[PDB]
């Protein structure tokens, strides 16, 4: 049994900030990389970043560099992803998902093999 | 900054000043170095200052 | 120089490699000539010039 | 940096075959064979339907082909039934160590 | 194997000569290692042992 229950939605002013949390269930977060994803109304799926929850190492492509900051609390077993400097585009459904197993000898951080997904939480803007 | 969380061993980031395209116009550069190649500089404990 | 009275011999100016031995030897000769002299270096700086 | 492309909407025929493809660059689709395909229904979350071109994801019927060639890949769906009315996204990883999604295409009725 | 993806960064150090360093590492950080099959290593080591 697997669940990636996210926190609730919350509308923000443009240029504001928002902390979005993703809760593990049925597994320990230190197993897998946590990938953060998005879907705007009528648009496709947009890839935001991954976090290696143990070392906290992250990569995000270009568009979100500076925008997105990352943390985890593996004792609580929760993963967080903050946004700052919002825009109208941020009316979108953020999904948190677990990627590949964390191996010490092979790099599985960066490829699209998402196993289970969050239900979905919405940052919104007016 | 240190990584400190285990399950990881990493490579230290360092910087230095260089004799650039002009000789007397020293400028800034950075480089990643594997840990054995770099040592602490002096007993004066400025931890940021390291020696090749 | 002595003539070879009854002969017929083929020449090929382009395919000759004696010129290549010349070329390599003269280059190596000049390269050694630039060993003992001063290798400038302080003058490759910023130069202030009139306008 | 997101660049991956695919035909934005197409239609199928019951019992026949359809081609749903995606294309990129040698940097991301040819440099790595690491490609995958996803199905999301509106009001719900996605569901992994292909990974690494042709490794069989759970719950996948044999209709759902998986192939790659050069800068292209596709779900060459065969026998093409009706109970999959939502989209079928593509995805691949760039050599810059990032994941890319396609623009999505709808397996319309059919 | 060295699973880290090191990238070489070119630095120009003095007149007409360059130094090559390591720039950013692409991807995630991993450990360098070497693998051996242990049943074959055990058989080889026992074969040494009987000698
Ligand atoms: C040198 O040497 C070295 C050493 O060795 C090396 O390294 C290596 O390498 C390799 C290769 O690269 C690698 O591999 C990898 O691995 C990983 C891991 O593994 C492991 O683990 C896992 C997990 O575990 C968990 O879970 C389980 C269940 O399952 C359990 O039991 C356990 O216990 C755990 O648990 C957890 O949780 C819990 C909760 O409660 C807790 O309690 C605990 O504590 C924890 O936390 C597992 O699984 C595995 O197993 C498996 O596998 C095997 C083989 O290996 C087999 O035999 C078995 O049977 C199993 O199977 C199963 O599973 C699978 C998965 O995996 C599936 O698939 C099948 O079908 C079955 O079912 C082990 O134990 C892994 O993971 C990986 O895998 C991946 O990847 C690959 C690549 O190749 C592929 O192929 C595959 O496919 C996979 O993928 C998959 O999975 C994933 C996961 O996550 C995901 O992501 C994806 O997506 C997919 O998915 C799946 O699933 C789903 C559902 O979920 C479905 O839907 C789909 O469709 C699919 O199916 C890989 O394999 C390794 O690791 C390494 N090592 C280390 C140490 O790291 C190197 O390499 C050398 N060198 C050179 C140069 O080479
Ligand atoms: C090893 O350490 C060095 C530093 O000693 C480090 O190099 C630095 O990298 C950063 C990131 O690329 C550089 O800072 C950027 O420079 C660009 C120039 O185009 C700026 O536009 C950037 O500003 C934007 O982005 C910031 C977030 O990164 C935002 O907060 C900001 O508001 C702007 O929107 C940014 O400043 C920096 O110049 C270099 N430093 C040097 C000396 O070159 C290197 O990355 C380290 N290595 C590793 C592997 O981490
Ligand atoms: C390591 O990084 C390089 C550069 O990002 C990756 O790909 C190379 O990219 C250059 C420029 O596009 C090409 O000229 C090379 O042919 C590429 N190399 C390969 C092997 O594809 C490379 O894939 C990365 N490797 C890993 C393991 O992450």
């Amino acid at each position: 049994q697997v669940q990636l229950v996210q926190s609730g939605a919350e509308l923000k002013k443009p240029g504001a900030s928002v902390k979005v949390s993703c809760k593990a269930s049925g597994y320990t977060l230190s197993d897998y990389y946590v990938h953060w994803l998005r879907q705007a109304p009528g648009q496709g799926l947009e890839w935001v970043a991954w976090i290696n929850p143990t070392s906290g190492r992250t990569i995000s492509p270009r568009k979100f560099q500076g925008r997105v900051t990352m943390t985890t609390d593996t004792s609580m077993n929760v993963a967080y992803m903050e946004l700052r400097g919002l825009r109208s585009d941020d009316t979108a459904v953020y999904f948190c998902a677990r990627g590949g197993w964390i191996s010490l000898y092979v790099d599985y951080s960066y490829y699209p093999n998402f196993d289970s997904w969050g239900q979905g939480t919405l940052v919104s803007v007016s | 900054a240190t990584v400190k969380n285990g399950t990881v061993e990493e490579m230290k980031n360092c910087s230095f000043n260089t004799t650039t395209e002009i000789r007397d116009k020293e400028k800034k550069e950075y480089a990643l170095f594997y840990k054995p190649d770099i040592v602490p500089l002096s007993e004066t404990n400025n931890t940021s200052e390291y020696r090749l | 120089e002595l003539v070879l009275g009854n002969v017929t011999e083929n020449f090929n100016m382009w395919k000759n490699d004696m010129v290549d031995q010349m070329h390599e030897d003269i280059i190596s000769l000049w390269d050694q000539s630039l060993k003992p002299c001063v290798k400038l270096t302080p003058l490759c700086v910023t130069l202030i010039c009139s306008n | 940096q997101p660049v991956l492309t695919q035909p934005a909407s197409v239609s199928g025929s019951p019992g026949q075959s359809i081609t749903i493809s995606c294309t990129g660059s040698s940097s991301d689709v040819g440099s790595y064979n690491l490609v995958s395909w996803y199905q999301q229904h509106p009001g719900k979350a996605p569901k992994l339907m292909i990974y690494e071109v042709n490794k069989w994801a759970s719950g996948v019927s044999d209709r759902f082909a998986g192939s790659k060639s050069g800068n292209t890949a596709s779900l060459t769906i065969s026998r093409l039934q009706a109970e999959d009315e939502a989209n079928y996204f593509c995805s691949s990883s760039t050599n810059s160590a990032t994941v890319i999604f396609g623009g999505g295409t709808k397996l319309t009725v059919l | 194997t060295r699973p880290n993806n090191n990238t070489r960064k070119s630095v120009r150090i003095g007149p007409g000569q360059t130094f090559y360093a390591t720039g950013d590492i692409i991807g995630d950080i991993k450990q360098a290692h070497c693998n051996i099959s242990e049943e074959k290593w055990n058989d080889t080591l026992q074969k040494v042992g009987i000698e």
